[PDB]
């Protein structure tokens, strides 16, 4: 399986890279604001913090609460930012989870396929062996 | 063969052929109906705001009357071909029930109000958008998957009950308000099986003796039950999905 | 019932079911007459929809049909269109057929009926069983054993249909 | 005239190497610009490199402005990359030298990420993967439309159940966007516990039953239906490609065996001819 | 054939039922329309208007329109121009009738009741 992980892994990490670096300077006014009462401020502060928080969005834990904690930013009619992060989390999570489970069950499929063709070839060889045993017996 | 002269039943069959050629095979009438439904869906989305409503309520009433009368006209046209065939159908029953409820709530006084008028309209929207091809195959197999899903639900709820008998032993009159009432306990265990944010419950039954108490035993029992049930349920769901779609590609 | 009807010794006889339809209309409207809804607060009385029930039903009882028959007796009968009292249609062959007809909905479900084609004749609608083709031509073969005439299938001649008399 | 030579030049690998080097230096520029010090200080290198990168992208659009749009207007990756080029060129044209009535700055790292997407537009292996997964676009669009229909149905239902009474529960089943976001959270697993604790206090006992019913329909149907559809769509798409590859290998083996047999027959015929003539 | 026997018993010729029904509907509806314009114009006794029966006769109007159209469709294939002219004329007069009474009703709003 991990040998078969060739291109999908770098596709996953490069989508992570592009989406994280896009979302760095999207909720910039979340961490860079003068609001005293906030507790998810550090999530969107640094580039490494951006990687960690978009990984959190990828894992999809408390995305509701993350969105309400970013709602303390002045709502600019949600025209670009909230739809961007929601689309990113949903698309990335479902597309990558689905693609990995699909390719893993495909790996199981061809494992069983090569196993079954091996037993079929063994059965064909056994039939040929038994037929040649009849041929040899009649040849004596 | 030759058909030197047609008869009355041939004339009736040709009339029914014309009637099913129009409004059932012609894309223009279906496109017009879909356009009207999308326009009133735009008006649906334009609701939840009295600022638009104060100059749109009379137009909303007129378009409600228009969509109701075209729906009952379509139902009458379907009835024209025969009541028996329309009554013995899988989706015309649903459409007839939709238009019957909407018309009764419109003409006769009813407490059905917005919570029935609007979801019935969007149900009709779903029914009409099923007719166009690139959603009908996907919709057809969701309903094909529910008979094989129902047994999974039955097994899940039976295991849920027979493990809630274990649950309700350590429930009731202690660590209460989510473990008591024997229906709130069942639905809270269902929440914990759906498995998101149960550390509120963890802190709820936390600090029994601060070292082991039953805080070890009951917590590990219900934790392994929760993880086994969640894994088995998710696996069975995706298994029924993969079975029925293997059916749709077979 | 599978063996009783195929022979149809000599004549056949037939009727209509509009009397049934008018019958439940009359029952429904008689129910409507007594203790209907009280919608005087709606500034309207709905007694005239039952008046249309009166009119439609009385007209439907005006269509009485005594025993639609023909000259299908197992002889050299001409299949003249015969009613008790009046007689209308006559013909030397070439008009009486038994034809399969098909109907389709928007989804594409096919429903199969049978019609004894002719000059204002009566159909051969079977009793609420049309989902599969089953055997088709066997009933046509029993009709052929009766007084062999025709068995017409869908669309043109092509194949899979039988004729016995032709006027060329 | 010189179109054949220009196509040979564009097929030469040195140009692609220079292109990849330029956009990888652009990626490094974005990496250094996501910091604060290099973003606006020590940025003469940033300025000259950005000028080089936009010159390279202008050359890209210049070599894609040929008659090849007759194939770029019906293909996949080709129309994707020219659209990326257009939505790259226009925003920094109106941003770097703006002098205009724009809102604020929010499309700098986005532009750089589109440039990184143009970088990853290479790698023919990833291109083959994209082709192999590209037949599921209609299916995922259909599942997305069914999802959106379910959100609209339960959006009007949640509004009618909790926001029209106007006794609380505002900005959860009240305003349209907040209601939609709460419904998306309830369709996911996140936030359901706190949402339930918020809704159970609004004298609506059957709201708990409605929400758990909504979960057991929406979450299960969406997740399991999506994972299924993708699993066998990709399984059947891989299967045909693998059988075609094995068929091509079998045809090559048959051709090699036929060539060997023809060579043996020719050798036998030549040996017989030499034996007859000698 | 024997149209005496055709019109005598047990049936009617195909079509020509809905046309006659539309004729009698036209008769009774000219009666009520003439009464309405009379009492609206001169004698002014609105308590005896047709303010009471307002939707059932509208339903009668639309079903009469439908039956006229349906009889026209059922009688067009006779191959005779007189029957087609008959059906088209009765359909046209019924439709213009319907528009006229709809306009009269829409003019008579402020006289019925208020919600
Ligand atoms: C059922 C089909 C054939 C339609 C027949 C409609 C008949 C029954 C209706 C339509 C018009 C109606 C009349 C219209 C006007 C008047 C004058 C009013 O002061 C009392 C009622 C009265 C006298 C109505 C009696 C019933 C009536 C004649």
């Amino acid at each position: 399986a991990l040998k078969s992980m060739t291109f999908l892994l770098m596709l996953l990490l490069i989508f992570f890279y592009i989406f994280a670096v896009t979302g760095v300077y999207f909720f910039r006014e979340y961490s860079r604001s003068t609001i005293e009462g906030l507790e998810y401020n550090m999530f969107f502060s640094d580039l490494l913090n951006s990687l960690v928080t978009v990984f959190i969005l990828f894992t999809l834990d408390h995305w509701y609460a993350v969105l309400q904690d970013i709602w303390k930013v002045p709502e600019s009619s949600r025209v670009f930012s909230s739809i961007y992060v929601i689309l990113w989390l949903l698309l990335g999570s479902i597309i990558f989870r689905n693609i990995i489970v699909a390719m893993m069950v495909t790996n199981f499929q061809n494992i069983r396929s090569e196993l079954s063709e091996e037993m079929s070839h063994l059965e064909v060889q056994y039939k040929a062996d038994m037929f040649k045993q009849q041929i040899i017996q009649r040849r004596q | 063969d030759v058909m030197e002269k047609k008869d009355a039943w041939d004339v009736q069959e040709f009339i029914t052929q014309m009637y099913i050629k129009q409004l059932l095979r012609h894309p223009a009438f279906q496109l017009l109906l879909a356009f009207l439904l999308l326009s009133n869906a735009i008006t649906i989305a334009l609701r939840t705001n009295s600022y638009l409503g104060q100059k749109h309520y009379e137009l909303f009433s007129t378009i409600d009357d228009i969509v109701l009368t075209i729906l009952i006209c379509e139902v009458l046209l379907g009835w024209l071909n025969g009541f028996w065939i329309f009554w013995k159908d899988g989706w015309n029953i649903l459409n007839f029930a939709i238009v019957f409820i909407l018309f009764m709530g419109f003409f006769i006084k009813q407490l059905d109000m917005v919570a029935i008028t609007y979801p019935l309209r969007v149900l009709r929207l779903v029914h009409v958008c099923m007719a166009v091809e690139p959603l009908a195959r996907i919709i057809k197999v969701i309903l094909q998957s529910m008979p094989d899903l129902a047994n999974v639900m039955a097994l899940i709820l039976f295991f849920m009950l027979v493990f809630s008998v274990f649950g309700v032993t350590l429930f009731g009159a202690f660590v209460p308000k989510h473990f008591q009432n024997m229906g709130v306990a069942l639905y809270t265990l269902f929440i914990c099986i759906t498995q998101d944010g149960w550390l509120d419950i963890y802190t709820d039954f936390q600090m029994d003796e601060r070292e082991y108490a039953m805080e070890v035993g009951g917590a590990i029992y219900f934790a392994v039950f929760i993880t086994l049930g969640a894994f088995i349920g998710l696996n069975l769901f995706v298994v029924v999905v993969t079975t029925n779609l293997e059916q749709m590609m077979k | 019932m599978c063996w009783v009807m195929p022979p149809s010794v000599f004549v056949l006889e037939y009727y209509l079911d509009t009397l049934w339809k008018g019958t439940m209309l009359f029952i429904i409207c008689l129910v409507f007459i007594s203790c209907n809804v009280l919608r005087e607060v709606k500034y309207q009385e709905t007694w005239c929809f039952p008046a249309y029930g009166m009119v439609i039903g009385l007209w439907l009882m005006l269509s009485s049909i005594p025993q639609r028959r023909l000259v299908l007796n197992h002889t050299r009968g001409m299949y003249h269109f015969s009613i008790q009292g009046r007689t209308v249609c006559q013909g030397p062959m070439h008009l009486v057929y038994v034809r399969l007809a098909l109907s389709s909905d928007a989804y594409g479900g096919r429903f199969f009926q049978l019609v004894l084609c002719g000059h204002k004749l009566e159909p051969l609608v079977l009793v609420q069983l049309s989902e599969r083709y089953e055997q088709m031509e066997f009933l046509g073969r029993h009709l052929a054993r009766k007084l062999n005439i025709n068995y017409f299938d869908y669309l043109a001649s092509s194949y899979r249909h039988v004729v016995r008399h032709w006027p060329l | 005239e010189c179109q054949a030579y220009f196509r040979k030049v564009i097929k030469s690998t040195f140009f692609q190497i220079v292109m990849i080097t330029t956009v990888t230096t652009n990626s490094f520029l974005l990496v250094l610009g996501t910091n604060y010090d290099i973003q606006f200080e020590f940025f003469r290198t940033f300025e000259v490199s950005e000028l080089f990168f936009v010159s390279v992208y202008v050359c890209e659009f210049l070599m894609k402005v040929y008659v090849d749009p007759i194939t770029y207007w019906k293909d996949g990756y080709n129309i994707l990359d020219v659209i990326i080029l257009i939505i790259l060129t226009i925003p920094y044209l109106l941003r770097k030298i703006k002098g205009n009535h724009s809102a604020y700055l929010h499309f700098a790292d986005g532009i750089q990420s589109l440039r990184i997407l143009k970088l990853i537009s290479y790698s023919r292996g990833i291109r083959t993967l994209i082709i192999a997964v590209g037949e599921t676009v209609y299916t995922v669009a259909s599942v997305l439309t069914l999802l959106f229909l379910l959100m609209f149905v339960f959006a009007i239902l949640g509004f009618c159940l909790f926001g029209v009474t106007d006794r609380g529960d505002l900005e959860n089943w009240g305003n349209l966007a907040s209601a939609f976001f709460t419904l998306f959270s309830l369709a996911t697993v996140d936030g359901w516990t706190d949402l339930q604790e918020e809704l159970d206090k609004r004298k609506f006992t059957v709201s708990r039953a409605f929400t758990i019913l909504f979960i057991l329909l929406a979450s299960f149907i969406f997740l399991n239906m999506f994972v299924g559809v993708m699993i066998m769509h990709t399984e059947d798409s891989m299967k045909k490609f693998e059988r075609d590859l094995t068929l091509e290998r079998n045809l090559a083996i048959m051709e090699e065996k036929q060539i060997i047999l023809k060579r043996q027959q020719e050798e036998v015929n030549r040996l017989m001819n030499t034996q007859k003539s000698g | 054939m024997r149209w005496r026997d055709r019109i005598a018993v047990l049936c009617f010729p195909p079509g020509l039922m809905l046309t006659v029904a539309a004729l009698i509907l036209f008769f009774i509806h000219m009666g009520v329309f003439a009464s309405d314009v009379h009492n609206f114009c001169v004698i002014h006794n609105y308590d005896h208007m047709s303010f009471r029966y307002t939707v059932v006769l509208i339903f009668s109007q639309v079903i009469s329109i439908g039956w006229a159209a349906m009889g026209s469709l059922y009688a067009e294939m006779t191959g005779d121009k007189f029957l087609r002219c008959f059906a088209l004329t009765i359909l046209i007069l019924n439709g213009a009738m319907f528009f006229n009474r709809l306009c009269l009703e829409f003019l008579a709003i402020n006289y019925r009741e208020e919600r």
